[PDB]
RNA sequence: ACACAUGCUACAAUGGCCGGUACAAAGGGCUGCGAUGCCGUGAGGUGGAGCGAAUCCUUUCAAAGCCGGUCUCAGUUCGGAUCGGGGUCUGCAACUCGACCCCGUGAAGUCGGAGUCGCUAGUAAUCGCAGAUCAGCAACGCUGCGGUGAAUACGUUCCCG
């Protein structure tokens, strides 16, 4: 490591909304990242939700509903 | 602030703040912010992470956003230009779907224009 | 939103048609309703005034009225 | 801390597990991440000349290098280029940096992008090294939102000692990186 | 793929949006106009008071106005085209081709080159209202009704008849 160019690098610790926090070395000033985001990926659920999102003969029988 | 996907600006109303969103215009703000009841009047500086969280759980509970309308359509679309409809026929050569004025107006589907 | 449209006359001729279990291509005047998930298979032959057009129906077609997956105008501009 | 946390999980388990799924039947032998290479756009090289120093700053507090500048082998002529010009910057890290790097991202930066519905499992090279876009940027909280005129792109490789593809897919698939069949 | 012509909505603060509130004129109505009430978010649904109508219905009728709050000059709380989903009503039937409502979507457009048009007082400008045709509507059209309401005319040299 080269002494005078590279930016300082602090400890940091993350927070999400529910609480589950982290620990880790980082670039930030504050010492502290106010996250929204935790290790609860959406990916599994929102692609659940595009899979059930097609199917319209079923709203159209909806619509006529006998 | 940040939120579902849309990047909040310095100093708008909530009511408008919500508006910045695709799938959210004046009506849904008028009724999302009366469902879980953050002030219409408060700026952006002065928003809560905590209401950033209540207000982004509703919003992506009980209601759709970015990636699904879009990707989301954009899939009724080719829906109806793939099976051969008449509409279909619109959307492929680029005119009025509604079967309104084609002879001199309808220029916002043909664009820029080319004179002959 | 009430009672959607049917076409007596194709609703008869797709009955007998579905009955049997024959299938065969249908010079049809209606342009009218594909009323039914029940026309799912059965090749319409629409007939946009001049001739008729073979149309087959998957299970896409519901909600879209049967005329204009045949064209009436033809359009090419040079 | 003795172990970063990426690495105080790889230690034991991915590699413990990594044995299980392939009986290498030596050591040793046993996949894990290199260095992990940051490449940086920019293309305006020639039409502007002020942006680069934007890249050099822009890969530095992403992750805390200095990149180093990055230059034309030669000039080739339709896109504006000429031998020597500054094209963009790299960061290559390793070590204490490659993991707080990885976990920091990993927890932070890839849940944050709109409609991020997961990461190619496709994309691998002949060898077992992963490399995927982040087309705009703002993924990362280091970047205060407001400081950011214009995105800037940048591609992200991991490199590993995978002499297969799945297991780098095996390796990337145990350490918490994502993926959607 | 186009080019012209008459209109309408605009490009915002003399403005937009929310709340409270005051004032018209004329008209229209039988297999028509349809109230209170109830169901809807809203088009509307259910129901039929009462009227062939200075009486009943079109609500006691308006909108711009006034009082108040918010927005702070920005492609925006300007602008509504377009497009997606979801509906209602009319009709045997809304695909080619109806209007209206709800949710989202949110483009061009920063007062407009040469040229050119209208208007001399309740006029111009702007604001709603009704009617005929009509089951429904392409009505921003046409014919009318009223509301608020200006500037300028030195004068015949010049253009037009």
């Amino acid at each position: 490591m080269k002494t005078g160019i590279h930016p300082e690098y602090v400890d940091t610790t993350v927070q999400c909304g529910c609480g589950h926090s982290f620990t880790t070395r980082s670039t930030k000033q504050s010492g502290t990242i106010v996250v929204e985001v935790c290790s609860q990926c959406h990916p599994f659920y929102t692609g659940k939700q595009k899979i059930l999102d097609s199917g319209g003969r079923v709203a159209r029988f909806e619509k006529r509903y006998g | 602030a940040r939120l579902v996907g849309v990047d909040l600006p310095r100093d708008k109303r909530m009511e408008i703040a919500l508006t910045y969103i695709y799938g959210i215009g004046r009506t849904r703000s008028n009724e999302i912010l009366a469902a879980t009841g953050i002030d219409k009047n408060m700026r952006t500086k002065d928003l809560t992470d905590d209401q950033v969280t209540v207000l982004r759980d509703y919003i992506e509970g009980n209601l759709k956003v970015e990636g699904d309308l879009r990707r989301e359509v954009q899939a009724d679309i080719r829906r109806k230009i793939e099976i051969g409809c008449y509409q279909g026929l619109r959307h492929r050569r680029g005119l009025p779907v509604r079967g309104q004025r084609t002879k001199t107006n309808a220029r916002t589907r043909k664009g820029p224009k080319r004179t002959i | 939103k009430k009672g959607p449209f049917v076409d007596d006359h194709l609703l008869k001729k797709v009955d007998v048609q579905n009955e049997k279990n024959t299938k065969q291509v249908i010079k049809t005047w209606s342009r009218r309703s594909t009323i039914i998930p029940d026309f799912i298979g059965h090749t319409f032959a629409v007939h946009d005034g001049r001739k008729h057009v073979p149309v087959f129906v998957t299970e896409a077609m519901v909600g879209h009225k049967l005329g204009e997956f045949a064209p009436t105008r033809t359009f090419k501009g040079h | 801390k003795a172990l970063p946390r990426l690495k105080q999980r790889y230690r034991e388990e991915i590699r413990e597990a990594l044995q299980q799924e392939f009986n290498y039947a030596n050591v040793m032998q046993i996949p894990g991440v290199v260095k992990v290479v940051v490449n940086m756009g920019v293309g305006d090289a020639a039409r502007d000349a002020k942006l680069i120093n934007g890249a050099i700053n822009d890969l530095a507090l992403i992750t805390g290098q200095k990149p180093e500048v990055r230059r034309a082998r030669k000039s080739i002529a339709q896109f504006k280029l000429r031998e020597g010009m500054p094209i963009g910057a790299r960061v290559t890290l390793r070590g204490d940096r490659m993991w707080e790097f990885l976990d920091r991202l990993i927890s932070i930066a890839l849940p944050r992008i709109r409609d991020f519905r997961g990461l190619s499992p496709k994309q691998f090279d002949g060898t077992g090294n992963y490399t995927f876009g982040l087309n705009e940027q703002s993924m990362f909280h280091e970047i205060d939102v407001d400081s950011i005129d214009r995105p800037r792109g940048m591609d992200i490789t991991v490199v590993t000692t995978a002499t297969n593809d799945a297991e780098g897919r095996a390796l990337l698939r145990a350490l918490g990186f994502p993926f959607k069949e």
